[PDB]
RNA sequence: UGACGGAGCCAGCGAGUCUAACCUUGGCCGAGAGGUCUUGGUAAUCUUGUGAAACUCCGUCGUGCUGGGGAUAUUCAACGAGGAAUUCCUAGUAAGCGCAAGUCAUCAGCUUGCGUUGAUUACGUCCCUGCCCUUUGUACACAC
RNA sequence: CAUUGGUGAGCAGCGAAGGAUUUGGUGGAUUACUAGCUAAUAGCAAUCUAUUUCAAAGAAUUCAAACUUGGGGGAAUGCCUUGUUGA
RNA sequence: GUCGACGUACUUCAUAGGAUCAUUUCUAUAGGAAUCGUCACUCUUUGACUCUUCAAAAGAGCCACUGAAUCCAACUUGGUUGAU
């Protein structure tokens, strides 16, 4: 893993770095919901729940 | 949603990111406002990015700094880069390009370790 | 630059904008009655500014400071600056043409003959003359080195403007009735006009000079003719011989 | 080795040193064809100057200085996935 | 290699050790030592030129040394590179000093005052940066990438606005009072300002030709069709014969040579640009040639504190009335050519001196230009050469306290005495000595 | 040359990788080789390969310093930093004087502050081929790590008996001049590696009448360092001693340069095994 | 440039189911081994992450050194920034400051890292002390 | 306590018989404007035909023509060139 | 410390029976099996076509006229005797 970090190449584009995202400190987040559900649920869906 | 602007300000291990966006008029350092800035002798190495161009370009936007890292000394250049920067950086993309090449002027004639530190050393002689 | 926008109000006062994000940037107050003419420099860095209580104010325009103040004897109706030559006239109300230079702040022309308002005027791209259109039904042009009045062309339709093309190609002007513009062709673009005044030393005339043949009989003076002449009467042989082909030609 | 100079000279090698493919395997584009689309719409530039079309052979001490132009819609969200865009610099 | 330009012998060639191309160099004023940069080494290589060695290698760029000057004046010498650094060695004389600038990205043209006090840049980002040498600090910078001309291609599909190709200059360069920089790049705008105010004095397009590639922004949109533009189909089967049918054109082929060997369109681009040193131009190495622009004074007036009184009737007045000069300082606020020219040959040569030495500062380097553009091709050469005597006599110490001021007007009066004065002097003193000779010895049978 | 320096190092070792991985090529090609040269018959595994032998008709045109130093052997002169450990002692700082003017060519830097890491990547874009390490304990020094720069090696040694000139007496000024050198018995092939990594940090082609000399004597895997000056007598030669003497001991060589430790080792001193002291350049 | 007494604050290294005292006083259980509880003394760079110190602020003092047996319920060893000489040193450098580690050699009577604070003076010269090089210009013009 | 995260409920402000977003089609520009057709010194454009035919001119021993082939090896039968036998 | 001889030890090398395919019929064998001018239906495989996801990126650009779709406001209708 040292290794890979020094042989990162900074010009590294994927299309999964839209959705996933880093925190302040630079590590990964990782949602700990689904990643096939939403976290957050629409004003509707809280008020069937309710 | 919000027009805003991130930029980083380095002197030897401290590290500052400025957002700046528009708002009211807000410059908050570490949360507590820039007037709290210690050593408190050096506070003013921190408000020269504000006194050098005055105080009516900070009128209508709102920054906001966090600091890791470094020292007393150090953190107070990463501060005053981080804001300098950002502020060149707000006004080139949401102001004129003409206020953002005078901003660039002034704090160039005034030191341009505002704007690019002095980064890799030493020199093999 | 094209960064910055000046308006001229009718209260006098200059107020300074930014094109790109359409903000007010400065505000100059100098005069007290209606602004009719403001000018910048071709290096933005003097502005001129003409109000109709006749005075031309000069600034600075990156300091925000005054240079200097000028009182003409009329208020003044229009201004066009001539930018490369920083040369500005100015049509006053004595139904004259005021040409004034933005460096040194003087009156160094004053062009007289027009009988009514001065409706319009323009400078030459070269800035050599000025064509003016009043309401007397006349389009006169003005040679602003002699100072003199080169043509008139009186013209049945008043022409409200008049403008240079920013080449020397064309004069556009725009008259009272007719919905188009009227389009002329200056013939001194193809031929040479003299700047010999009309109403109602040829070289100097044709603004030439054929230059002498010799100044003085106890001055040295070379042909006139190329200068390579001499080379070549020098050094033909070898230029020929250079001049020669690799090989002999299949006759 | 010399039977390098019939053996392992090969069409396949010269079109590995295509552009699309250089950047493929510096892992600038998730695959080739995103690498053609990618050098196509502009964004690729090597040295200075900006590279527009597939064909380009890259040498060895010329795939160096293959990078994104600046101001890169691309340069600029992968520098924002790690919140390393400073603004200052337009990416 | 260095060129002879009298034997026409290249007699000079310097390598390194390292089998690199190299792609600029720069020369010393006193020319004991040239010097050059590559695109692949990071190293700047130095060779005497008096010797043939390699004197050193500096060593301490860590990106390709795009650009190389040396200072004119006090000889120090400035490289820039890629790793967006300018870096400054002082080279003679024990000191072997680096002073490295950073700058805010990768640096192409580098170009350096007469004077050799500041340092002109050109960024990838498009502006040019001007750093005082000795205090190493920023002195002012133009913005430029706003004021470029950058086409659209045929092949590509990215509009001009949104390019990235061509919004910066790779070729920028001094005017010799320091005050102006013309600049060039891969576009087809060519752009000059004045460095004091850092404001656009004029943007020249260098081509309207649709043959060429980047000229225009807009594209003709009846042009593309359902499949692909139609200037993107090859019709070069539809020739009458073989030598134009035949498609020799290797693939992905970008400034090789053998303009049938690209198979794109010539793209159109300026290579490089300079003032001239004597008369008041510049030249542009574009593709389609080089573009020489030059001022000349027949046209544009443009007076010089002239009042109501100053006229050419008032002029030749003078002139009559033999004031004379009263008539030059009128023809000076004129400004204009012909008036000059005709006072200038209406003084007589019993007060060249008076009149040359009571010419006013401020009229010095008009008349010292005048003389020389006039002087070129002007067959009077004993009275330009009686005015040149005069006016270096009575004035000539004003001249070296002022050196770049009269540094291009001074540069075109030693293209008139060398070039056709100096030519007629060796001809009558070759005449001189065959008749001394002819006449002198014997010759009997 | 980021980029560039990290991918030469990446091609160099794929290169060597293919070197001993396609090296039976090599070998079986050189018994085709002298199976030409003397009629003699092939065995079977180079008897039906095919393509070995119509490859063998490109190949028959194929045919002291190592990978690393070999490309600037005798072209280029070194360029040495030598330094301390971090804020070091008086005698250690006398001491990296001494071994400044040991070698030519090299020149001493203060240490203090300068990260490993960053030091590297100054001294490897300024242009230095080689960075002396110094350690201490006390005045005494322990250690000397040399490492070559363009992604070279770092031979650490120990160094043992340490007497200085500094400490002897005023016994006048060094030489300077570009010394000889004197190796006595490198035997192995780690020897030859440790006498390539010593003497490519002095310049090329001294005088022949050059009057100082340097040996590295191993001595059961103790480099004795010492250093003379001479002048050739009428019945022998007169050796005076000028300069610090030393035993250093290899414990370590490996193939990067000072800041990862996570390159790979070439050798290293096993001394916990069960045959340690039974042999020399273990 | 102090001494007391409070307060604000700022790092970068470092993550092996691994990390860590000694000598006693006694009670109870047990066949014994021992277990468990109890107890005083000595030693200590603590223990894995949070945290540094120099620094900054706020109250208080007030600048002429050290000894044992004698004597009541004074006077007999060193030392207040270190002589002659001598060594090293040019920018994140000298120096101040703490914090971690302990990597097959070396080191714990310490060694190596890591950050924090950060200058003065040279940046010229061969005059002195030395060390080195050359003494046909060769290498192609021009010039010397 | 931050969201410089999603979804909503609402104010102030802006605010002329409404506002916002998205999209299909067509027309005009995207180079500098001398008109359509044909068998063209003129006809036609409502039509070329029942004059559209004759005459003249017009034919290189160039009776030469892949400047057009991925590399190595070969080419039974072809094909090319040269000679040859028989007509 | 070097190479020969002897001795020792070690490594490698066999290649036979039968079937099938390979000739635009026929691989040499009679021990084998195949010669038909389409009508429809079902199931299956594949490729385009349009839209789209991982998952973005770039828009041959401007202006006018005309049609459409959605979200608000406004109006109308149904609605606590019950809308969603």
């Amino acid at each position: 893993l040292r290794e890979k970090a020094k042989e990162r190449n900074p010009d590294e584009y994927y299309h999964a770095m839209h959705s996933r995202k880093t925190d302040a400190k630079g590590l990964l987040i990782s949602s700990r919901h689904g990643d096939e559900e939403d976290e957050s649920l629409s004003m509707d869906q809280v008020k069937l729940l309710k | 949603a919000v027009p805003s602007v991130q930029t980083f300000g380095k002197k030897k291990s401290a590290t500052a990111v400025a957002h700046v966006k528009a708002g009211k008029g807000l410059i908050k350092v570490n949360g507590s406002p820039i007037t709290l800035v210690e050593p408190e002798i050096l506070r003013f190495k921190v408000y020269e990015p504000l006194l050098l161009v005055g105080l009516d370009k900070f009128s209508n936007i709102d920054i906001r700094v966090r600091v890791t890292g470094g020292g007393h000394v150090s953190q107070v250049y990463a501060i005053r880069q981080a804001i300098a920067k950002g502020l060149v950086a707000y006004h080139q993309k949401y102001v004129d390009e003409q206020s953002k090449n005078e901003l660039k002027k002034a704090f160039t004639s005034y030191d341009r370790t505002l704007l690019i530190a002095d980064s890799r050393r030493p020199e093999p002689k | 630059c094209g960064n910055f926008g000046f308006i001229g109000s009718s209260n006098g006062s200059i107020t300074i904008y930014n094109m790109q994000s359409g903000i007010l940037r400065k505000k100059y107050k100098l005069h007290k009655r209606a602004v009719t003419g403001i000018s910048l420099d071709g290096m933005n860095r003097k502005m001129v500014s003409c109000g109709l209580d006749g005075i031309v104010g000069f600034y600075d325009f990156n300091k925000s400071t005054l240079l200097g103040k000028l009182k003409l004897d009329a208020p003044i109706t229009a201004m066009v600056y001539h930018r490369s030559s920083d040369l500005f006239a100015l049509a006053l109300d004595d139904l004259s043409i005021v040409v004034i230079d933005a460096v040194t702040q003087r009156v160094v022309r004053q062009l007289w003959g027009h009988s009514n308002r001065i409706t319009a005027f323009d400078f030459s791209p070269e800035g050599r003359w000025i064509v003016s259109a009043s309401l007397d039904s006349t389009i006169r042009t003005w040679d602003l080195p002699t100072g003199g009045c080169i043509d008139g062309i009186i013209v049945d339709n008043v022409a409200t403007n008049v403008k240079f093309s920013p080449n020397g190609d064309l004069l556009a002007t725009t008259h009272v009735t007719g919905n188009g513009i009227c389009i002329w062709t200056n013939r001194a673009q193809f031929k040479t006009v003299s700047t010999r005044t009309i109403d109602e030393l040829n070289d100097i005339d044709f603004n030439t000079y054929t230059s002498l043949e010799q100044i003085d009989k106890e001055l040295l003076t070379l042909s006139i003719g190329p200068r390579s002449k001499m080379n070549t009467l020098l050094h033909l042989d070898v230029i020929r011989k250079r001049s020669k082909p690799k090989e002999a030609p299949k006759k | 080795k010399i039977s390098d100079l019939e053996n392992k000279v090969t069409v396949s090698a010269i079109c590995r040193r295509r552009l699309p493919v250089i950047m493929h395997r510096l892992k600038m584009a998730e695959t080739i064809q995103d690498a053609v689309k990618f050098i196509e719409q502009g964004h690729v530039r090597v040295g200075p100057n900006l590279i527009n079309d597939p064909a380009y052979l890259v040498t060895r001490n010329m795939e160096d200085y293959v990078t994104w132009v600046d101001n890169s819609k691309i340069k600029k969200t992968l520098l924002r996935y790690r919140n390393q865009i400073d603004d200052f610099d337009f990416s | 290699r260095a060129w002879d330009l009298i034997r026409y012998r290249n007699f000079r060639t310097f390598t390194g050790t390292e089998r690199i191309q190299f792609n600029c160099l720069a020369v010393d004023p006193s020319g004991e030592v040239v010097c050059a940069g590559s695109l692949d080494n990071f190293d700047i290589h130095v060779w005497s030129v008096q010797t043939g060695q390699l004197l050193d290698a500096l060593s301490g760029h860590e990106g390709p040394v795009s650009c190389l000057s040396f200072s004119q004046e006090n000889s120090v010498l400035a490289s820039a590179s890629w790793d967006k650094t300018i870096r400054i060695w002082s080279i003679f004389g024990r000191s072997q000093q680096v002073e490295p600038i950073e700058v805010y990205s990768d640096v192409l043209a580098l170009s350096m005052r007469p004077d050799g006090k500041e340092v002109a840049v050109s960024t990838l980002k498009g502006q040019i940066s001007i750093f005082n040498i000795e205090d190493a600090k920023q002195v002012g910078n133009i913005d430029c990438r706003k004021d470029i001309i950058s086409g659209r291609f045929n092949q590509d599909r990215f509009t001009a606005k949104n390019s990235e190709r061509s919004k910066f200059f790779t070729t920028i360069h001094y005017s010799f009072d320091g005050m102006a920089i013309v600049a060039g790049g891969n576009n087809n705008s060519i752009c000059l300002y004045d460095v004091p105010n850092e404001v656009l004095l004029k943007r020249f397009i260098v081509s309207r030709n649709m043959a060429l590639n980047g000229t225009l922004e807009f594209l003709n949109s009846k042009k593309m069709t359902e499949a692909g533009s139609l200037d993107l189909i090859d019709d070069a089967g539809e020739n009458s014969d073989l030598e134009d049918r035949i498609d020799n054109s290797l693939p992905g082929s970008q400034r090789g040579g053998d303009l049938s060997t690209r198979k794109m369109r010539p793209e159109v681009r300026v290579t490089s640009v300079q003032f001239s040193p004597t008369a008041n131009a510049f030249a542009a190495a574009s593709t389609e040639g080089l573009l020489i622009y030059s001022t000349n004074d027949t046209i544009l007036f443009d007076p010089f504190d002239l009042d109501v009184d100053v006229t050419p009737h008032s002029t030749v007045e003078a002139l009559r009335e033999k004031q004379f000069l009263n008539a030059l300082v009128m023809a000076f606020r004129l400004n204009e050519e012909y008036l000059i020219n005709k006072v200038y040959e209406a003084i007589p040569i019993k007060e060249i001196p008076l009149v040359a030495s009571n010419i006013p500062a401020i009229y010095l380097p008009r008349i010292l230009k005048f003389i020389g553009d006039f002087a070129i091709e002007s067959q009077h050469i004993e009275f330009n050469l009686i005015w040149i005597k005069a006016l270096l006599s009575a004035s000539g110490g004003y001249i070296n306290e002022h050196k770049y001021l009269f540094s291009t007007a001074m540069r075109s009066i030693q293209r008139f005495i060398v070039r056709v004065a100096k030519e007629v002097v060796n001809t009558t003193t070759d005449n001189k000595y065959t008749y001394r000779f002819l006449v002198s010895t014997d010759g009997s049978m | 040359m980021l980029r560039r320096q990290a991918r030469e190092r990446r091609e160099y070792l794929y290169r060597k990788a293919q070197e001993l991985q396609d090296s039976q090529l090599q070998q079986k090609r050189q018994i085709i080789k002298q199976a030409l040269a003397q009629g003699k018959p092939l065995p079977k595994e180079l008897a039906e390969d095919e393509s070995l032998q119509k490859d063998f008709r490109y190949d028959q045109s194929l045919k002291q310093v190592d990978d690393e130093y070999a490309a600037t052997s005798g072209i280029m002169d070194p360029r040495i930093i030598v330094t301390t450990s971090r804020d070091p002692s008086t005698r250690l700082s006398q001491f990296a004087k001494e071994i400044k003017l040991l070698f030519p060519n090299a020149v001493r830097l203060n240490r203090g502050n300068y990260v490993m890491p960053n030091l590297v990547d100054a001294c490897k874009k300024s242009g230095t081929t080689d960075l002396v390490v110094l350690h201490e304990h006390r005045g005494v020094p322990t250690s000397l790590t040399i490492s070559h720069f363009p992604h070279g090696p770092t031979a650490q040694f120990s160094l043992h008996n340490v007497v200085m000139r500094h400490d002897i007496i005023n016994a006048g000024n060094q030489s300077e001049v570009n010394p000889h050198l004197i190796f006595d018995n490198f035997t192995t092939a780690l020897g030859k590696r440790v006498v390539c990594i010593l003497k490519h940090l002095f310049n090329a082609g001294p005088k022949k009448d050059s009057e100082r000399v340097i040996t590295f004597a191993n001595r059961g895997d103790f480099i004795s360092v010492r250093q003379h000056v001479y002048v050739r007598t009428r019945e022998g030669v007169e050796i005076a001693e000028v300069g610090p003497r030393f035993e250093m001991r290899l414990f370590e060589l490996r193939l990067g340069t000072l800041e990862n430790k996570d390159a790979d080792v070439e050798w290293q001193l096993r001394r916990f095994i069960r045959t340690a002291n039974k042999k020399d350049y273990l």
